[PDB]
DNA sequence: TCGGTAATCACGCT
DNA sequence: GATTACCGA
């Protein structure tokens, strides 16, 4: 189920780890979304990291921090309001791992970021088709999941099998798992015969 | 296996399709399994290799000072597949407590008679490599104890399946050339190198899990006197621009022969602006150390450069559009906040504040102009390359290789004798060349002489 | 006389199809095996009857 | 002063003999018409003694083999 | 009445599916433009003009001999300026000058 | 000074209505904001009060929506802090087991 | 008419003859796991019981 | 040209062949209304001008 | 140990090994001097023959499809680059994906021709003497030594004007003003204020149409050889290079000072007409290599030498689509799924034409096994078949 | 959409301490001392009182039988 | 929305840009990606017609 | 030279 | 609507 921020950090749930195996902090905090650290100093989204302090400041103070463009709350005045409410000036905190239990010799960053769920949910994508209803004109499968039809193999997908050398698979995929018809054909005229 | 598919995990779609008949199924297993495709036919180098955590985990394992205790060595050898008996031995530095080193936990995965030596991306002092190189070349097999503890952290040297000196980064894995997965598929089959890459991957993500690799907001932060070093660069580079406008305006043109006076002016101006941003990029890069977890990701190489970490506590450079500086707008003035007839730096598309110190509203609207030039060239260029591929496949899909080494068309017209300037497959050649005498000599001699 | 990669994947393909249509198996038994997997064990011991033709 | 030869782009040609046509024909089991046909224009062939219906050998070089031969024909 | 007050409005309910006209951006009718140079020929000056329906390009081109073409929609056959301008309403060459 | 001819209103309203959802939009890169203003038009969220008495082809509803923390003062004066879309997690930044 | 049924970028050389719709397939999303080998793949048990 | 496969006077259509029914299907619209095929619709109008 | 001992150990082994290999292996073996003696010399040569024998191509390969895919993959990752290159001499040569289409599709015209000019042994190191060669190549008319044309009052009708400073830094030689009389029509000689008065004592043909004389002799002046564009000089490798513009080959090679044997070109059809087909082989190969390396990403040159040695297959180079190799000889169904034109093409080969087999696109279209790959092997098997 | 009776990270009841909280912020009192006066210690409990919509009133009146 | 009647597919490198007259009338960022990428654009939040 | 006409312009999915 | 190039006086 695809989630995203409003800064552009889109992604998918990796797994769904229990509460017991969570790297937790020297307070009652147990994180929710353990975001990959390899995506923040690669996409230049510093507004993610300013908002993460702005969630921690505006939850402890009481008043929702204004954050509009060009006239909003400045950068340096936040990091003093966090520094006199009981925390280190840059978010970093002492964290204990939950599997074994010893302080990770670093200071793991942590905040409050507003995410939002998107409607590219997984139960509207998955389909399987063994043998369904076909086309009237060609006797080939249909299009779309609402009319129970499979995938279509363009001219890209025919050529990526000839590059291997697969000639047995290329017959069985394209014609044997498709329409096969048996036809009576004359010899010296070349035209089709007519059963009766 | 996600540089062949060129995928990522932000909700993509992959389709499988089962083959059925017993001839088309035993053809799929022998000719199309993954381990046959570890190197690629475009450049020889490995393609299925390590990515983002597999590189930057491997730097934390081979740093000088990576001493694991007894519980953490024994726990990780169970998790990375391998099967060894009671030999984690011999507790190499008992100085504090009986605990191992980081090199020898990596030296259980390698086969028993490797010999490779090369220099990698982290080399910041070229003189202290020299000494190591000179000794090695004259005394082919010294003792691994005495002389080899004069080692460096940027010269990988393995002998007999024992990493004496080195530091693993993106020169041993990686989507482009890494010459430690490369030299394990041409010497020790294929089926060995599917369990080198299956045990490295699970060993390396272990140490990056239980050691912490956060990257907070203070990684971009510079102290006050380093910020004032930047502002003297931006001031005099703006002064050189204000002087060069006055040289053109009073007739001190100093022209180039090829270009016109407007095109000479734009040339000189842009060079000053360009250089100014690189000179300020060197100040920040020199200052903040290689000990936070934002430059470890940039030196080794896993989603980073050293440009966009000095584009976050410094300038953002100029903001151009296909080689010209921003000029479209009103009658002689881009925005209506500037007096017209002006060619200044601050007034014609040049931002001067970071992604930390806030962009003022002329700089932000100058920044959307440069950002939309990047998004148009994704959807325009994709449709021209897609049609250009259909031309070449459908004209060239006929050509085979016969048994006597001849490439022939369907009519029997010989296209190329003795395929591809006979005759070695580029999938298995080394860097364009052929049999690789150089490597052979060193490898064969070492095993024989070493014994 | 080593086989190529195209001949090795055709000899298995023809032998896995005979081994489904009758054609009594050599010493290949244990306990349950799909007809493709029977041809893989026979090729390792070098008791394949099927030979290639090399046009030259 | 120069010619088409003595150049870093043009490889050197030579006109075959009468006995080598059938000897080349049996080495590759081909037919005479199945060879890639230089035209009677295009100065590489015209400064040699070009007769239509003949095989002319080139000795071109590649940076991954050494020297490598490649046979062609002459059509009007 | 079965609504919410935050609804802004601006959409029809033609046939039972709420359909909205999206504003198409014109190119300034009854204006005139001075078109650029050297795409196939010399400078042209294109225009649009419509009243109660039909719109049409009526351009005054020129190529590299000084013809000063005028373009008509129907039966295209590009006509010289001094053919039409004499035949339309003015006869004296002094009046075409002034 | 005595040189100007007009005076701006607030200049924090150059940008559109779903690009005024991104807090601090002068710190990010430029293609990251364009993706951000292209996904406030796709999130789930309780948008109108009459989702019960309505027949539309497919609708969505999010059980516990939340007014965001740090945001613009513009999104108070369109109505977005009365029909919002999305929740407030508490993230951490560390590399987990792969 | 006939010339547009034979042709037209979705006619009856690329549209239906040399690229066809197939049977025994599936299509869903992807999500990592670094615990299986390099040449294996996960398959859901819903797709596994309909192929 | 070829004297057994391509005579030139056969290029002028004296007899126009009719394609079969199976190449011109009859699509049903809602439940009982049949959308006539595009080839079928023009062939009906050919016969009335003949 | 010496020369004879080594050389003849490779000679014996030779017959499976190669010609290039032989020279290579010796010259490195000899170099190593902490020397190895006899048994490991035989071990190295018997190991070099095993790696060469391991790395030959399998007969039956599908070369032509994996050539088109490995050249069409790297052009999709052709994102933006540093378009603000820091050079001066080479100017505006259309880097990127639009070059790759211009080299594949023939296109007689191509935009931005830049022909590299190299110099011989007498104009190599002399700074100002190399300049006059570039002067001799460039060539200038009278229209670019102006800014506009201002008419006279009654009868002089013409004047030369701003500016004169193109003759004191490049040296376009005021003696050439005297020279102007070369094969011209009237050629009066009068320089009062530095401009040559040319009187025209005739009638109705030229009356006041100054604009048509701008296409005649006023533009027909050819002050210098090789009537092509501008020349830039760069210092590289202690030779001066002259990176000109345009393409005028058989005139450019006949210039006193250009070294004729090394001048490379950014054109395709002219190097085929002048230097021959197999030189245009090496023009196509060396040009697609230079585009790939400048953009960072590498392709191996086995794939390039399959396209280039198939595009000169019929003595005149062909384009790649709808008028070239697909439009050339094949099965008539091979031309059906490419170049959707068929009432032009499919009804043309209705007249006197057979169609056997043996493509790759036909047997997939009709239901037969294709010839490449695993449909190339032929089996045979005897039949007592006792189980035992 | 009435207040969630748990938090989303820290398991702790909250719906008894929301309608007492908001009726003491519509007198002008600062929320920084009201939430401290109740039993709210961390800031994972506290981000879900301080940001909520109480939208049950509008939807309820619209009716469906 | 403010759409623009042109061709959706052929590149318009000078008609998909971002011009100085858009200041205060058209939004600089909101542009859907696909083949359009700069042919449908949105009005700013302080304007009058 | 010089004017004229067609014929061409990703993958999948709703 | 833009590139070409082949075709036509
Ligand atoms: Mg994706
Ligand atoms: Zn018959
Ligand atoms: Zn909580």
């Amino acid at each position: 189920d695809k989630f995203a921020s409003r800064h552009g950090q889109k992604g998918v749930i990796g797994l769904i780890v229990p509460q017991e195996d969570m790297p937790w902090t020297e307070s009652g905090i147990v994180p929710d979304l353990i975001v990959n650290p390899h995506g923040i100093p690669s996409r230049m989204t510093v507004g993610q990291l300013i908002e993460a302090i702005g969630g921690k400041v505006a939850s402890l103070t009481g008043r929702r921090v204004d954050g509009t463009a060009f006239i909003g709350e400045p950068e340096e005045k936040l990091r003093k309001e966090l520094e006199e409410l009981g925390f280190k000036h840059s978010g970093r905190e002492i964290m204990y791992d939950g599997i074994t239990g010893r302080r990770l010799e670093a200071d793991i960053f942590i905040g409050v970021i507003y995410y939002q769920r998107l409607h590219h949910m997984v139960a509207d994508k998955m389909h399987a088709r063994s043998r369904g209803p076909v086309q009237v004109l060609t006797k080939q499968p249909t299009e779309g999941r609402a009319r129970e039809g499979g995938l279509r193999f363009g001219e890209m997908e025919r050529d990526v099998l000839i590059g291997h050398g697969a000639a047995m698979l290329l017959i069985e995929r394209l014609l044997e798992e498709s329409d096969k018809t048996e036809v009576w054909v004359c010899e010296s005229c070349g035209h089709l015969a007519l059963e009766d | 296996v996600c540089p062949p598919y060129n995928a990522d995990f932000d909700g993509d779609e992959m389709n499988l399709h089962v083959p059925q008949t017993e001839e088309a199924q035993a053809e799929a297993k022998i000719l199309m399994e993954v381990q046959n495709h570890i190197i690629s036919p475009r450049y020889g180098g490995p393609l299925i290799a390590g990515i983002q955590d597999h590189i930057s985990g491997g730097y934390l394992l081979t740093r000088e000072g990576a001493y694991f205790t007894r519980y953490e060595v024994e726990q990780m050898l169970m998790f990375a597949g391998m099967d060894v008996n009671e030999l984690p031995e011999p507790d190499k530095y008992e100085n504090g407590e009986p605990l191992w080193s980081g090199k020898t936990i990596f030296s259980l995965l390698l086969p028993d008679d490797l010999t490779i030596w090369y220099r990698n991306k982290l080399c910041d002092e070229p003189e202290r490599c020299e000494a190591l190189e000179k000794l090695i070349e004259e005394k082919l097999i010294p003792d691994p104890e005495e002389v080899r503890k004069l080692a460096y952290d940027g010269f990988v040297y393995i002998q007999n399946g024992k990493l004496l000196s080195g530091a693993v980064d993106k020169k041993a894995y990686g989507r482009e050339d890494g010459k430690l997965l490369d030299i394990i598929v041409r010497e020790y089959g294929v089926e060995r190198a599917r369990q080198f890459l299956d045990q490295v991957t699970k060993l390396t993500i272990w140490v990056i899990t239980h050691k912490g690799f956060t990257t907070a907001i203070d990684d971009e932060d510079l102290p006050q006197e380093a910020i004032d070093r930047i502002h003297e660069i931006i001031r005099e580079a703006e002064e050189k621009v204000q002087r060069l406008i006055e040289a053109y305006k009073r007739g001190e043109l100093e022209p180039l022969p090829g270009k016109t006076l407007e095109e000479t002016l734009e040339s000189k101006i842009m060079a000053v602006l360009a250089e100014a941003r690189d000179n300020a990029g060197k100040v920040a890069e020199r200052y903040l150390g290689m000990n936070n977890h934002a430059v470890i990701m940039a030196k080794t190489g896993a989603r980073g450069k050293i440009l966009n970490i000095t584009q976050m506590a410094a300038m953002l450079g100029q903001q151009s559009i296909r080689g010209k500086r921003l000029y479209r707008g009103y009658r002689g003035r881009v925005l209506t906040h500037f007096k017209p007839g002006d060619l200044g730096a601050r007034a014609r598309g040049f931002v001067t504040n970071s992604y930390k110190s806030g962009l003022t509203p002329q700089e932000y609207f100058f920044h959307a102009m440069g950002g939309r030039e990047g998004l148009v060239d994704t959807a325009v260029r994709t449709a021209q390359s897609g049609y250009m591929q259909r031309r070449l496949i459908n004209a060239l899909q006929d050509l085979k290789v016969d048994y006597d080494g001849t490439v022939r068309d369907p009519t029997g017209i010989i296209v190329q004798f003795k395929y591809g300037e006979d005759g070695v497959d580029p999938m298995k050649s080394w860097q364009g060349k052929t049999v690789d005498v150089d490597r052979v000599i060193v490898r064969t001699l070492l095993k024989m002489r070493g014994g | 006389f080593r086989y190529t990669r195209f001949e090795k994947a055709r000899i298995i393909g023809a032998r896995a199809l005979q081994i489904a249509m009758g054609a009594p198996v050599l010493i290949d038994v244990p306990e349950g095996i799909t007809p493709l997997q029977a041809a893989l064990l026979e090729f390792e011991k070098g008791v394949i009857p099927i030979t290639v033709i090399r046009p030259s | 002063e120069f010619n088409i030869f003595d150049h870093v782009l043009v490889p050197e040609h030579r006109i075959l003999s009468e006995e080598e046509k059938e000897e080349l024909l049996k080495k590759y089991r081909i037919r005479i018409s199945q060879l890639p046909q230089i035209k009677a224009s295009d100065p590489a062939v015209v400064a040699l003694g070009a007769k239509p219906g003949d095989v002319i050998e080139i000795k071109r070089k590649s940076p991954t083999a050494g020297y490598y031969y490649y046979y062609r024909l002459v059509v009007e | 009445l079965g609504e919410d007050p935050k609804d802004p409005g601006g959409y029809f309910i033609i046939n039972g599916s709420e359909r909205v006209i999206v504003s198409i951006e014109d190119l300034a009718p009854n204006k005139t433009l001075v078109e650029r140079d050297e795409r196939q020929n010399k400078v042209v000056a294109k225009v649009f003009s419509y009243r109660h329906g039909y719109r049409a390009l009526i351009t005054v081109e020129r190529k590299k001999d000084g013809i000063l073409y005028v373009t008509i929609p129907n039966v295209p056959k590009p006509v010289k300026f001094v053919y039409v301008m004499r035949a339309l309403g003015l006869l004296t060459d002094k009046e075409i000058v002034e | 000074t005595e040189e100007h001819t007009h005076l701006e209103l607030m200049p924090a309203a150059i940008l559109g209505i779903p690009a005024s959802l991104v807090p601090y939009p002068e710190h990010n890169a430029a293609p990251r904001n364009t993706y951000g203003a292209g996904m406030a038009k796709q999130s789930l969220g309780l948008g109108w009060a009459n989702f019960r008495i309505r027949v539309d082809t497919r609708g969505h509803l999010m059980h516990y929506p939340q007014v965001p923390l740090v945001n613009s003062r513009i999104m108070k004066a369109v109505g977005f802090e009365d029909r919002p879309a999305g929740q407030n997690f508490v993230v951490a930044v560390l590399s987990y087991h792969g | 008419t006939l010339a547009q049924r034979l042709k037209g970028k979705e006619g009856r050389f690329r549209g239906n003859l040399s690229g066809k719709r197939v049977n025994f397939s599936a299509r869903t999303v992807i999500s990592p796991d670094p615990m299986i080998s390099i040449n294996e793949v996960g398959v859901p048990l819903a797709v596994a019981m309909e192929l | 040209l070829h004297p057994e496969k391509s005579r030139p006077e056969w290029m002028v259509l004296t007899v126009l062949p009719v394609p079969p029914v199976t190449m011109r299907p009859s699509i049903t619209l809602e439940s009982g209304i049949r959308a006539e095929d595009d080839l079928t619709h023009k062939l009906v109008d050919i016969i009335r001008i003949n | 140990v010496a020369e004879k001992t080594i050389k003849s150990m490779v000679s014996k082994a030779e017959l499976p090994d190669n010609i290039k290999e032989e020279l290579y292996a010796k010259l490195i073996e000899y170099n190593e001097k902490y020397k190895l003696k006899k048994d490991e010399i035989q071990a190295i040569i018997d190991e070099t023959v095993r790696e060469y024998q391991k790395a030959l191509i399998e007969p039956g390969e599908a070369v032509g499809t994996v050539a088109a895919q490995s050249i069409g993959e790297p052009s999709t990752q052709m994102t933006l680059n540093t378009f603000h290159y820091a050079g001066v001499a080479e100017i505006n040569v259309t880097l990127g994906l639009p070059r790759i289409i211009e080299i594949v599709d023939a296109r007689k015209n191509p935009s931005t021709p830049i022909m590299t000019v190299y110099l011989d042994e007498e104009h190599r190191y002399d700074r100002d003497k190399a300049l006059e060669v570039a002067r001799r190549i460039e060539g200038t008319t009278l229209e670019n030594l102006a800014r506009e044309e201002t008419i006279d009052i009654l009868n002089m009708e013409y004047v030369v004007e701003i500016d004169p400073e193109r003759l004191e830094k490049a040296g376009l030689d005021m003696e050439k003003v005297v020279r102007k009389l070369t094969g011209s029509f009237k050629s009066a000689e009068f320089e009062a204020e530095g401009y040559t008065l040319v009187v025209r004592p005739k009638k109705v043909t030229k009356l006041s149409d100054l604009r048509k004389i701008a296409e005649k002799v006023k533009k027909h002046r050819l002050k210098g050889l090789s009537g092509v564009g501008k020349t830039i000089i760069r210092k590289e490798g202690d030779e001066y290079v002259i990176y000109t513009e345009g393409s005028n080959f058989k005139q450019v090679l006949k210039v006193p000072g250009v070294d004729p044997t090394r001048t490379r070109t950014n054109n395709i059809w002219e190097i085929a007409e002048v230097l021959g087909i197999e030189a245009a082989r090496n023009a196509i190969i060396d040009e697609i290599v230079s585009t790939m390396r400048e953009q960072g990403l590498e392709v191996d040159v086995r794939h390039i030498m399959l396209v280039a040695d198939m595009m000169t297959l019929d003595g005149v180079i062909r384009p790649i689509g709808r008028h070239g190799i697909v439009g050339e000889k094949a099965s008539v169904l091979a031309r059906a799924a490419f170049e959707i034109t068929t009432q032009h093409l499919f009804a043309a080969a209705e007249r006197g034409e057979v169609d056997p087999l043996n493509g790759v696109v036909e047997n997939v279209l009709i239901g037969q096994p294709v010839p490449v790959g695993t449909g190339i092997v032929k089996l045979a098997m005897s039949l007592p078949l006792r189980p035992k | 959409m009435i207040v969630p009776v748990r938090c989303f990270t820290c398991g702790k009841v909250l719906a008894d301490k929301y309608y007492e909280f908001k009726k003491r912020v519509e007198a002008g009192e600062d929320p920084g001392k009201v939430l401290d006066d109740l039993g709210v210690e961390r800031y994972c409990c506290r981000r879900t009182l301080l940001s909520h919509v109480e939208l049950i009133d509008q939807v309820m009146v619209y009716k469906v039988y | 929305r403010v759409t623009s009647p042109l061709s959706r597919d052929q590149p318009h490198f000078e008609a998909r840009d971002l011009h100085g007259t858009h200041w205060g009338r058209i939004c600089p960022t909101e542009t859907p990606e696909g083949p359009n990428c700069g042919l449908v654009k949105n009005l700013a939040l302080m304007s009058q017609i």
